């Protein structure tokens, strides 16, 4: 019912056009999310049997860390590091690589991929704005009929 | 001032109720055309004035004319909604 | 890249590697098998040659017209034509003076 | 047209993938270009570059999934069966990289490509990690260090799947 | 020749003249008109049903061609023809000469679109009505 | 048409023609997928 | 009083122009916020009488999750899941769908809608910059008078 | 029907003028006109030679 409006209708067609860029972003991030997630989950718990909880650990934090919610306090608790500095005086020396991996990952996801989507969205908008307006004018008759 | 008033009269008449009507359309286009031409003239002379002597041009824009209810050229330009005239640098220099 | 690569997928590509090594050893040392291929006929080769030459001529004709239909080319020709028109008239005046003299000495 | 080989150009990713996964049930009922027919269609379909790419993708995808399972699951006190499978797989990958080194336009042309660089980094990382585990399989510290090197291995493998 | 179909016998002389223009253009080698009529898989009156002698000797009639053009516009486009206006009893009706002109013009227009001759198409489009 | 008399132009676009299965010019324009015709202001004014 | 400045005055007219794009964004998000909010609040508390607190629960978290503040610790406490993994060993199996819904929602709001507003803002700015400058020059006389 | 036919004629007249007022069309006509001007002069020279001979045989 938003389609009858001149302001919102074209923007809904425009939204359906951007969905392809959103899908492109999802396919490119998926690579970094699964790579970092399997690596980070394995580094945090290197002596645990595979279960459904391992799989939930590979997809839960990595996905939500790309929206700015960084679970560093939770990661610090899970890593068994007792030092005043967040990643120090740990039981295993390998788990201290967990913040670096993360450091690479959010550089890949937030600084590189998110800004690239902003660039695609701007390009896509400029390309398909007139076509979206024309398609809205055809759908105006379709809705009237 | 006369070119600005001419532009305003042709633009407002072109959209007036006496020229409103389904058949009263080609006529309307011609007016708007004539209106912009007159607007162009008003801008153009103003530009020439600012090119020749900027201070005297400012004196002309500040001059109150008795024929139009004792009002200067910028007041009539604002009343005529001539955005092109108001955005010109000569006009902006007088306003400053 | 994927034309010359063996078909077998990676875990099983060792079979493909040992097969290529076996063919190379059988060809270099054993010299028992060989290579077979297919060669295109002269008829289809001349057909391709004839098609390519025709289309080359067609592109050159289309290219020449299109370059003569440009605005710059039309202005340039028009310019040369007006110059040639003067030259012709100039020859025409040269003739008219010669006539004037013919009547002048005729009086 | 060269990509699809002796197959019709209207074939989609899912159609070729379904035909690859179900050879006897989708191939006969398709249009292309008995023993000498089924054999002709196989010999034409699997020789296509597109089919070899698709086979290489799936193979690399299973490598990523199994290696990911191997690094997430705990390492046993001896060398496990999945570790032996991965050992055979990465030797095969190393031999394929050597074959690519020999049959190219020089070592420089091969090493210029970034995916080839990723292949060397992943073979180097795996063997370091494997030999680290295999030196002392019952040692807890060796298993921890081995999983630490294999974290980097999984990161490079998922990066190489973008190819 | 006489035809058993009652729709075909109702047709005027000019319709047979267009039929002759379609036939004459169609006999030339590699003509797209013959391929268009053959690949349609329809009968003589243009109905989508896919004896043989009428269906071949008068295969380029005007009604079938109207049906082919109707399928090329959309799935429910159906051009309505009224040839009853060409009889001599309707001569006294005012403006009849324009209506007779307009339909005639329309059918040659369609013929001129089919043979991709833009100039006569533009000319028959101008002569008739319902321009847009 | 829209330049000369807008109301009459609207009447022509709303007119049902017997020759084409009793359908107006916008219905045939939509059926012909003429995006340029449908996006025109005259057509949009009739649709509104 | 910012309008007398050449740098800020046009930007204030520009701000009033963008307000329409902001309103367009609000109307498009409202759909996802109410849909996700009613669904998520109902999934978290499926055996509670409707009250004013239910309505506050439908609009409070969903709106603030689009600015990066993800209440996942609070959602974990409210879901009654006792596991070390955030959404595991829960009393009801349906409440484990709460992170997925959220996963879809912030994909809809932050990745799609926010980037679309960036695109509109860029387009709107390029379209109405000269008109905003001209309107500021008319308002210069208006303020002087 | 009458309104539609008139406006069809009006658009064709406006369309023809507008296409004749383009820069390309004006350059092309000008180009054809200069060629036709030569041709005419060329006919004129043909005549002047014929005159020359008339006076030549006249002397
Ligand atoms: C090639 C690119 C990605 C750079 C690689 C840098 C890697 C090898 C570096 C960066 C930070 C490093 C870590 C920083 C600090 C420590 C603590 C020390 O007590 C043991 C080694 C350890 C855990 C390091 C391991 C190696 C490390 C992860
Ligand atoms: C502009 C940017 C790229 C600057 C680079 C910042 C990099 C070098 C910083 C940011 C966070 C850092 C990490 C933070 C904490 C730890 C844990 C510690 O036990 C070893 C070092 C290690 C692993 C650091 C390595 C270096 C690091 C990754
Ligand atoms: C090109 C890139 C991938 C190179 C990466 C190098 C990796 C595999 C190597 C380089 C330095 C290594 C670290 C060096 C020292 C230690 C301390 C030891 O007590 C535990 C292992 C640990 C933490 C190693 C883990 C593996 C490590 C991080
Ligand atoms: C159609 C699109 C939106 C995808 C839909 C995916 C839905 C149906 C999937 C994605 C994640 C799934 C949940 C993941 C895990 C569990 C825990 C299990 O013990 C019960 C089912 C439950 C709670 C699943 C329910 C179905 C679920 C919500
Ligand atoms: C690039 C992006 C789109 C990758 C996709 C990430 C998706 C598949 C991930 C991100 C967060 C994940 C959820 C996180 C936690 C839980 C709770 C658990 O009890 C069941 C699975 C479930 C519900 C997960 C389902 C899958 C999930 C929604
Ligand atoms: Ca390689
Ligand atoms: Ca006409």
């Amino acid at each position: 019912y938003y389609a009858l409006s001149k302001n919102l209708g074209p923007k809904l067609i425009m939204m359906m056009e951007m969905m392809k860029d959103v899908s492109t972003f999802v396919f490119l991030l998926l690579i970094f999310l699964i790579g970092y997630g399997v690596a980070a989950q394995s580094l945090l718990s290197p002596d645990e049997d595979f279960s459904s909880r391992t799989f939930i650990g590979v997809l839960f934090r990595p996905y939500f860390q790309i929206y700015g919610e960084l679970f560093l306090d939770d990661l610090n608790s899970e890593a068994n590091c007792l030092g005043d500095t967040p990643f120090t005086e740990c039981s295993r020396e390998t788990v201290r690589m967990v913040p670096f991996f993360l450091a690479v990952y959010i550089l890949g996801s937030n600084v590189l991929l998110v800004n690239l989507l902003i660039a695609m969205f701007n390009d896509t908008y400029m390309k398909v704005q007139e076509a979206a307006e024309d398609l809205w004018r055809k759908q105006n008759y379709e809705l009237c009929a | 001032i006369n070119a600005l008033v001419a532009s305003r009269i042709l633009e407002r008449l072109s959209t007036h109720r006496a020229l409103q009507g389904p058949h009263l359309a080609e006529e309307r286009a011609k007016m708007q055309h004539n209106a912009k031409k007159f607007e162009e003239l008003a801008v153009g002379v103003l530009g020439e004035c600012h090119g020749s002597d900027s201070h005297m041009a400012s004196e002309m824009l500040h001059s109150k004319n008795d024929m139009f209810n004792k009002k200067n050229a910028i007041n009539i330009a604002y009343d005529a909604k001539s955005l092109a005239f108001l955005s010109h640098p000569a006009t902006q220099s007088v306003i400053n | 890249e994927y034309k010359d690569r063996p078909f077998l997928p990676a875990p099983f590509i060792l079979l493909a590697h040992v097969h290529m090594l076996f063919m190379r050893l059988l060809r270099l040392c054993g010299v028992h098998t060989q290579e077979h291929e297919k060669i295109q006929d002269d008829e289809t080769k001349r057909k391709i040659t004839t098609f390519e030459e025709l289309n080359t001529d067609k592109f050159l004709r289309r290219w020449e017209r299109e370059r003569q239909e440009m605005l710059e080319a039309r202005v340039k020709m028009t310019n040369d034509n007006v110059v040639q028109a003067m030259g012709m008239m100039d020859q025409l005046l040269e003739h008219m003076i010669s006539f004037r003299f013919s009547l002048d000495q005729q009086a | 047209a060269d990509w699809y080989g002796h197959l019709k150009s209207v074939t989609s990713f899912w159609a070729v993938l379904f035909a690859f996964f179900f050879p006897f049930f989708v191939l006969p009922f398709i249009n292309f270009s008995g023993a000498h027919r089924l054999r002709r269609k196989f010999a034409k379909f699997y020789s296509a570059p597109y089919t070899r790419f698709i086979s290489d993708l799936l193979s690399h995808f299973v490598l990523c999934v199994v290696t990911s399972y191997f690094v997430l699951d705990k390492l046993e006190d001896t060398i496990s069966a999945i570790e032996w499978i991965l050992l055979v797989w990465f030797v095969a990958l190393l031999l394929e990289e050597l074959r690519q080194m020999i049959f190219c336009d020089g070592i420089a042309e091969y090493i210029s490509d970034t995916w080839n660089r990723l292949d060397l980094i992943m073979i180097t990382l795996f063997f370091v990690g494997f030999f680290t585990h295999a030196s002392d399989p019952s040692n807890q510290d060796s298993k921890v260090v081995s999983k630490g090197i294999h974290a980097f291995l999984v990161v490079v493998l998922w990066l190489r799947f973008m190819r | 020749a006489k035809t058993n179909i009652t729709a075909l016998d109702e047709l005027p002389s000019f319709a047979l003249a267009i039929e002759e223009l379609y036939k004459r253009e169609a006999k030339k080698p590699h003509s797209h008109v013959q391929r268009l009529v053959s690949l349609s898989n329809t009968d003589v009156l243009g109905r989508h049903y896919r004896g043989r002698d009428l269906a071949n000797t008068r295969a380029y009639n005007v009604l079938r061609m109207d049906q082919i053009f109707a399928r090329l516009v959309s799935k429910d486009f159906s051009v309505n023809r009224d040839f009853t206006i060409y009889d001599s009893k309707y001569d006294k009706v005012p403006g009849i000469q324009f209506r007779r002109t307009a339909q005639a013009s329309h059918m040659l227009f369609l013929w001129a679109i089919c043979l991709d001759r833009f100039r006569m198409a533009r000319h028959f489009w101008l002569i008739g009505d319902q321009s847009i």
